């Protein structure tokens, strides 16, 4: 599975930003029953999930996000989206795409390259 | 929950 975000950069706080992730090297009926979702990581902090729609559709959220962040995926067109609304300062990280799949014994992290979302009055 | 969203919410939660 390979991932592409597009989309990142300024915003002012209350402000909103679309990231969106575009999976590809997989075909429709294997990462339907993936999870997709996002991550995010400010220096100094581990990677952490903020949000993620399950293989069975169900969306998914952080507490310090829900409500402000809403998280899609087009399952037909191996996509997943992240709508940042009423953005904060301490929103500000890298933004990771992320897909994990049930491997039975474990889970396989998949990564897309990460992109800068920064909030600043 | 599925055993996918059993793992998502723990990912949810680490601090």
């Amino acid at each position: 599975v390979q991932l592409q975000e597009s989309g990142g950069g300024l915003v002012q706080p209350g402000g909103s930003l679309r990231l969106s992730c575009t999976a590809s090297g997989v075909t429709i009926s294997a990462l339907n029953a993936m999870a997709m979702g996002w991550y995010r990581q400010a220096p100094g902090e581990r990677r952490v999930m903020v949000a993620a729609v399950s293989e069975r559709g169900n969306a998914m959220y952080r507490e310090s996000v829900q409500g402000r962040f809403t998280v899609t995926r087009d399952f037909t067109n191996k996509m997943v989206s992240l709508q940042m609304d009423n953005l904060k300062p301490e929103d500000t990280a890298v933004y990771y795409c992320h897909v994990l799949e049930d491997r039975v014994d474990s889970f396989h992290d998949y990564w897309g390259q990460g992109t800068q979302v920064t909030v600043s009055s | 929950p599925s055993r996918l969203e059993e793992e998502l919410r723990r990912r949810l939660t680490e601090p």
